[PDB]
């Protein structure tokens, strides 16, 4: 996992050197503001089935193609593998959001995605339009408080520039 | 004013016969009949409350505003008694904000969405001059009311072609929504609020959800940002023969 | 190409005005011994310092201020302070009432205003 | 909507027990007090056109920026929506003081009374004055300890419920900071 | 909405200050050019069913696939309201000319308008194209550079009417993109 | 969570003023009779915890006897100690109108620490009701061998006050 | 000899000037009412030691959360730092009245005082109320209507006097709101 | 490399839950307790020279047959070695200590320990007691309980970060084992 922690310990792993002044001082940062990225992550827990379900049809939405017969969501049994698939990142961003950086998003969505889809002919144009919905329905007071957004749509972000 | 979707992908307009039965003397209307009344008493159920799904020891409270519809046949003295009963405080005035509240009644009994926080702070102008009564009278007996519904159709959202902003369209898609849609689902909470007072818009799924069947719900959405920046100055240039010529 | 720390120590420099925290101020004196010839006034700079020593007689009275009022400490409601770092020992006489609180008590006295 | 009773009523229909005697004594004492909270209820309807004429008035005098130009009470229109509103979180209070219990105002008043304020630029730290301008004044009347305006009422303890209209006025103040 | 002389009074009110002599030398030569406005926009909309024709069909001239099987104008059910709503913004923009400040236009037809077209699908780079052919036919009958339809005016130069308007049309492409 | 005087190491004199007791006095209601009500209690502080020690012998006497609990002149003094520091504390919360100072900073701990030192715990419910009993007597001035002057009126509801104050004493070393 | 005044203040350095007998006598004549100005100095910086020992004090005495634990008047040190400033700004403000300018109350007192307050994190609310308190002893200190102590001055009439403290004290409060 | 965030992460995937509720309370505490993390790994990695030379010598002086001819800490190679053979081990350790899980320790350092000094020929019961000294010197800096430096602290109480740092020092002697 990419994260505050396994930065600084793998930059002195690889060095063959103790903690210095400077890896206690980014811990540090860990600190300050884990206020802010930990309150969007239980609001994002405790709300996540209503989420997916509004974000699930932004991609049938504008693609409302794939419900023809032929395309990636021909038949009913396809189409919740739809929605369990995009609970699947909404639940990863939970544990970027957790972990402090963009670690579970690398390791377990990111890693390997674009040669299954190719191959599955699933289209990443559509696993990412649910995704660019939830980043701009976001108000700011509203759903969290302000630095908790930012946090939220940089992981987001995070992941539309990686399916891009 | 043409209107591309309103009578086209959507249904007609339900209502009363004429209005010409009022200036008949031997009668007050076409004289429906009980099975051309009940249905049409179901459409303004439907439209008054959302879909409130009002029990039958909710409906007996109802009883004196039908019997009054049934020999007065003005569908405009229905709606005003049933917006001032009981049935319709302990849904959209009891456990809500005052903007829900508000932005409710420009859904039920005008079919659009309200298009300014000039228009909605006036009333709640009328609240402070007589309460909850003087919001619903004052909605009635407009003009707006009267050069679209009168007293002859149920006050239905109405796809205009020509509206007086582009704004209120979107606020209409974001009220009503699919027909498996209530109005009770946020706890209070109204949703236009944010950007009535600030002056952006809505969020582009929650307006495709509403629209029918057979208008493109949802494609057009490019997958970076859905709003315009304010701030942002961009450079458009026009080709002549010799260069390009930015008329800024 | 450009240097941060430098050009952003310069812009901070001719903009934010160099005599904020250095506490000096005008100190007026007037003497007047209500002759004509005596009415110097004079206007010198001198750094004013924080007195210590009196703020201990305008912060300990506002707290009995404050403790004895009985509708501002509903309105204005404290926030919850943590004891400090010290250790429980196991008897009772040591961790419920240390030393520095061993026999103290409040006593009130009275008099006109 | 929910007062002191009907709360009482529906935390033991989650329960699913009847009321019993073990929870009808603090029952039983609101109504024994229940005669010195109506009694102190009118002494904020009744002095409460000035209350909300002094609380914004005096955030006024504390914060000189607002009756500037781009100020928030600037002219006189956003003078006086700024008097309607004080008098709004003082009558949704003056509901849950006789009812005994803040559903009514967390639910009406207090309802994305947060997100309204930041889409019209209303400060809060400002706003937040005013509630605590006139909470000090609603426990004025309670506690009798007016400068001016003495009003007669009988002897006795009402510092109950003078905690209880400073918890309703931070019910405000933790709403809309 | 504004025009060209309350966008003046509301910059000196975020000064409070009072439009003088300094300020009042942009004015008096909107006044003093103030014929040349009027001459200017009886040229549009004299030729304003024209303008909008030829700006819609010559957006399909250079991209057929608008009236395939699948493009956004393709029934006469779509193509009436893509002429419909280029009527919508020469309207609003004759509107803009007049006043002499892009207000109106701004917040009645731009406001809002991008999720419009990204819930309805309408395609937004031809939508631009559609706007950049009448600009260009805006500016060719106000300077009376057209080929067809040479209008009869007064000797001068309206170089700052025809880039004003340019610069009106240029915010609708800035509010769609 | 205890009150407003958490001043611990800093000079602790705070007293209050003249002016600054008119911004207290038109604060609290009956505070009139709230400033008589600790000063006839702490004018007579020395007298009361002599009489409520003396009062504790005069019904147990058992407490002199050697095993007793108030032999060994020092264990008698460390009473009359703890008989005034309950009494000063008391005094205070009758002031400030709260017992929360008095619930923190006095009777936190003192079950665990008056069975651990041996000390009888109900023979001091009894000398503290002596001072319940006392105090009422002062604060309506039925004190009978000394009657103190004041203005006309009654005090009930600070007479009502203290006894549920010392009650709390009481429920503290049960 | 007045200019030389600011060179001492320019310099961040001790530098001490004053005025003779003869040179004040042309002074109090080149200023109109120059006794009564200096009446008006005097009824300040003879009270400047009770003035800020007040008004620190009294913004307690109306919010005591400012010595809360978390309160920005606490750990012994903010109460001394907050009465050094009431010192400077009463310097300053007097000052002003004997120069007769606010020229060198911006520059020198006001400018950046707003940022320097936010990035401490001092609430800039309750020091507008600390100034408003010493605006009221400043114009009770110089229209001699000060109830403890009134001190005994030639008779007439000072109200443009004390109309100017006040505007002095509200430049104060127009830079840190 | 798992943290003590990313630990719970993995606990939490297995069920395919998300984190939040009761499983985000123990790292609220360990944000909380972070300080002191942070002063406990400063306070070993500062006194690690010394903290190596004093376990390597203490455990010669108990078996004198290492630095007996043949022995595997004789010569000069074999000390300097032993001497890096250990401050590796430390090294790992105080990684483990920072981030909050011997994830770290296991996977980099403890797998493949007990095979690398079986062909080695190192004795198993000497590097046993030369780590089981390191930790009980470990405990005595994190409590300020050693008898030979003393460095400043703040006041509270912190065996839990000292019987965890044990627990890490257990797994290094029971790899060996
Ligand atoms: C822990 C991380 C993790 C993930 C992110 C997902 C990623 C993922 N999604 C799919 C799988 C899928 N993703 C989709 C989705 C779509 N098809 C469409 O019509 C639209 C393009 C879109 C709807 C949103 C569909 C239909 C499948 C199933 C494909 C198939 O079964 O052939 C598969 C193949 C195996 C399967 O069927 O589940 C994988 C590995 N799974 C994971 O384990
Ligand atoms: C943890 C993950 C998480 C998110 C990504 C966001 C996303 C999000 N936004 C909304 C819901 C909303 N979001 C807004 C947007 C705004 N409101 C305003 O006052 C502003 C003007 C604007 C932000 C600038 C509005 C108006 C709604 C209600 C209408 C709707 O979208 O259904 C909803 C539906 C739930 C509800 O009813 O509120 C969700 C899941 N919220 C979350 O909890
Ligand atoms: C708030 C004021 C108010 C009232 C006072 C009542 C009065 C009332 N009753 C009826 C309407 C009626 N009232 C009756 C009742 C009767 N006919 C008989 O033969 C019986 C003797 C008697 C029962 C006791 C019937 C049968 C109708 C319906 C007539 C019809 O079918 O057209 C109507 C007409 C509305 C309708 O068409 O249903 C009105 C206004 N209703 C009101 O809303
Ligand atoms: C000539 C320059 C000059 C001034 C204009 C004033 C302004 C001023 N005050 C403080 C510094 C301070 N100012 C306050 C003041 C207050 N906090 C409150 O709660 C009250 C409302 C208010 C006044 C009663 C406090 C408490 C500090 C100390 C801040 C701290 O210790 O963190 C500082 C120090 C910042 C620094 O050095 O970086 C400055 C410049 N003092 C000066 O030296
Ligand atoms: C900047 C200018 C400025 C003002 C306008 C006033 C505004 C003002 N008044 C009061 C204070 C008050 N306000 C009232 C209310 C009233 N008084 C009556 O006799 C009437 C019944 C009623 C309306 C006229 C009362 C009684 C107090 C005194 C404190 C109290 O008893 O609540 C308070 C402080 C409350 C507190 O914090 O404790 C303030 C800020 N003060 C200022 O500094
Ligand atoms: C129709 C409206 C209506 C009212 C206005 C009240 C009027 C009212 N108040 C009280 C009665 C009372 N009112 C108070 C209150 C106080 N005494 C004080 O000195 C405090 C300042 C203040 C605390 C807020 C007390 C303590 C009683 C006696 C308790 C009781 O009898 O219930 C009583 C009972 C006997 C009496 O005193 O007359 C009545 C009828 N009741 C009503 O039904
Ligand atoms: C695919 C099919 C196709 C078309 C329909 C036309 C569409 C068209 N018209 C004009 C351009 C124009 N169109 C008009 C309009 C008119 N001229 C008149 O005299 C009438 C009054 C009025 C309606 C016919 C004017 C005035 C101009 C620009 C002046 C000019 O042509 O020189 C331009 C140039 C705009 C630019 O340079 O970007 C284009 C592309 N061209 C095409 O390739
Ligand atoms: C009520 C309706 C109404 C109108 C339609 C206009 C009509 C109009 N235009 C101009 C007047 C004019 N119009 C032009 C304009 C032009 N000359 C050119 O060569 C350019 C092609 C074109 C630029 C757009 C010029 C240059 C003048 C004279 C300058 C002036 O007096 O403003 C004049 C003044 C001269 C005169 O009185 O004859 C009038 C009345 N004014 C009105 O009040
Ligand atoms: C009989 C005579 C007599 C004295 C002279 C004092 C002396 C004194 N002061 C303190 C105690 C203290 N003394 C101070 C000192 C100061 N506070 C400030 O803001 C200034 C900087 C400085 C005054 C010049 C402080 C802050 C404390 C509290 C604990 C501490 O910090 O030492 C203590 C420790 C016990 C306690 O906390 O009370 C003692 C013995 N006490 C006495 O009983
Ligand atoms: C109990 C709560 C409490 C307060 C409300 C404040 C008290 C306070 N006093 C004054 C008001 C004043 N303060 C002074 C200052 C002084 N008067 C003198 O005789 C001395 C020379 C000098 C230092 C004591 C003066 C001259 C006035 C104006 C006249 C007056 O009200 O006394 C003001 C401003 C105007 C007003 O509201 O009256 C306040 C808020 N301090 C507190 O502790
Ligand atoms: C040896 C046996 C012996 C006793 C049993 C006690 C007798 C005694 N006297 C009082 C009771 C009291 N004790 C005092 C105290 C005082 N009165 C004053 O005027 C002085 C100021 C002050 C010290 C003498 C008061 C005021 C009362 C209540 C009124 C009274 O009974 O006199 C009480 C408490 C009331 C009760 O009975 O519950 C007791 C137990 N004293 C003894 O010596
Ligand atoms: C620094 C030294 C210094 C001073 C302090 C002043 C002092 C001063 N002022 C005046 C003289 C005066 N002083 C006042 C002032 C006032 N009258 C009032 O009722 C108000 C309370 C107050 C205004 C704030 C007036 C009105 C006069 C008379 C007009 C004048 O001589 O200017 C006099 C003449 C007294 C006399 O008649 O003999 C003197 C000595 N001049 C100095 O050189
Ligand atoms: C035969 C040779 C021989 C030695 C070399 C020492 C080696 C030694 N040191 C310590 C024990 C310790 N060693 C240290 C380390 C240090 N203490 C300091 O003062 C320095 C800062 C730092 C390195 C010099 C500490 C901190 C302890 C714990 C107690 C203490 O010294 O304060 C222990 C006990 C470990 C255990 O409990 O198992 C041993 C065996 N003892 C021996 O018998
Ligand atoms: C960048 C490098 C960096 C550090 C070195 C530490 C430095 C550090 N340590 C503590 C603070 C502390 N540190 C300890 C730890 C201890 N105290 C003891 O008595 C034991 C000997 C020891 C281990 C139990 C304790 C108990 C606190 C008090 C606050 C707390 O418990 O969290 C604090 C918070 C208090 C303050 O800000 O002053 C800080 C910043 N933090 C950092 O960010």
């Amino acid at each position: 996992m990419k994260s505050v922690i396994t930065t600084v310990v793998s930059a002195a792993d690889a060095a063959g050197r103790f903690p210095s002044n400077s890896d206690l001082e980014s811990i540090q940062g860990n600190i300050q503001r884990s206020a802010a990225r930990l309150e969007a992550a239980e609001k994002l827990a405790g709300n996540h089935e209503a989420v997916v379900k509004e974000a699930g049809d932004a991609c049938f939405a504008k693609y409302a193609y794939l419900k023809n017969p032929g395309e990636a969501g021909e038949n009913q049994e396809k189409i919740n593998k739809c929605y369990r698939d995009v609970d699947h990142y909404m639940r990863l961003v939970n544990y970027c959001l957790v972990v402090g950086g963009t670690g579970p998003l690398d390791e377990w969505g990111i890693a390997g995605a674009r040669e299954v889809y190719r191959t599955l002919n699933l289209p990443t144009s559509a696993y990412v339009a649910s995704i660019a919905y939830t980043r701009d329905r976001l108000c700011v007071p509203r759903d969290m408080s302000a630095q908790a957004g930012v946090e939220f749509s940089a992981y987001l972000d995070y992941l539309i520039n990686a399916l891009s | 004013a043409f209107s591309s979707i309103q009578n086209v992908l959507t249904d007609a307009p339900l209502g009363t016969p004429s209005a010409m039965g009022f200036l008949d003397e031997r009668t007050e209307k076409p004289l429906m009949g009980p099975s051309e009344m009940d249905e049409l008493v179901y459409a303004v159920y439907k439209q008054v409350f959302g879909n409130a799904h009002i029990m039958e020891s909710e409906r007996a409270e109802l009883r004196d505003a039908e019997s009054l519809f049934r020999y007065l046949r003005d569908v405009r003295e229905f709606v005003r008694a049933l917006a001032k009963s009981n049935a319709y405080t302990s849904r959209f005035l009891q456990g809500n904000q005052q903007y829900r509240f508000f932005e409710l009644n420009f859904k039920h009994l005008l079919g659009r969405g309200p298009r300014s926080l000039e228009e909605m702070a006036s009333h709640s102008a009328l609240y402070a001059e007589g309460g909850f009564e003087a919001v619903i009278d004052a909605i009635l007996d407009s003009d707006e009311y009267a050069q679209e519904f009168g007293s002859t159709v149920v006050p239905y959202c109405r796809f205009k072609g020509e509206y007086p902003t582009n704004e209120e369209f979107n606020r209409m898609l974001v009220l009503k929504g699919a027909n498996s849609t209530s109005d009770k689902a946020g706890k209070g909470r109204s949703k236009l609020c944010y950007s009535i007072a600030a002056g952006c818009s809505q969020n582009w799924l929650s307006m495709s959800k509403a629209l029918p069947f057979g208008t493109e719900k949802g494609t057009g959405f490019n997958l970076i940002s859905s709003s315009r920046n304010p701030a942002a100055r961009p450079r458009i240039g026009t080709k002549i023969p010799g260069g390009v010529v930015f008329s800024s | 190409v450009v240097l941060p720390v430098a050009r952003a120590g310069l812009a901070a420099t001719a903009k934010k005005n160099q005599y904020m925290g250095t506490s000096v101020a005008p100190e007026i004196v007037l003497t007047d011994k209500g002759s004509d010839m005596s009415r110097k006034v004079k206007t010198e700079d001198k750094k004013v310092a924080a007195d210590q020593a009196a703020a201990m007689g305008i912060l300990a009275n506002m707290s009995l201020y404050a403790s004895l009022n009985p509708v501002k400490r509903m309105t204005y409601k404290a926030k919850e302070q943590a004891p400090a770092y010290v250790k429980k020992t196991g008897n009772p006489v040591e961790d419920f009432y240390p030393s520095s609180w061993r026999n103290m008590a409040p006593v009130i006295s009275l008099s006109a205003n | 909507m929910l007062d002191a009773f009907s709360r009482v009523v529906v935390n033991s229909d989650a329960k699913a027990a009847y009321v019993g005697g073990s929870d009808l004594q603090a029952l039983k004492s609101f109504i024994a007090d229940g005669n010195k909270r109506l009694d102190a209820v009118n002494s904020i309807v009744s002095n409460a056109s000035c209350m909300v004429s002094d609380a914004v008035s005096g955030m006024i005098c504390e914060n000189p920026g607002l009756i500037s130009p781009g100020g928030n009470c600037y002219t006189n229109r956003r003078m006086a929506a700024c008097l309607r509103d004080g008098e709004i979180i003082l009558r949704y209070v003056s509901y849950a003081l006789l009812a005994g219990d803040a559903s009514v105002l967390e639910d009406r008043c207090l309802n994305g009374l947060k997100e309204t304020y930041i889409a019209l630029g209303v400060p809060t730290n400002s706003s937040i004055r005013a509630v605590s301008i006139m909470k000090a004044q609603a426990v004025a009347f309670i506690t009798n300890t007016a400068t001016e305006r003495k009003m007669s009422f009988a002897a006795g303890d009402c510092t109950s419920l003078a905690s209880e209209v400073a918890s309703y006025f931070d019910r405000v103040g933790a709403a809309i900071s």
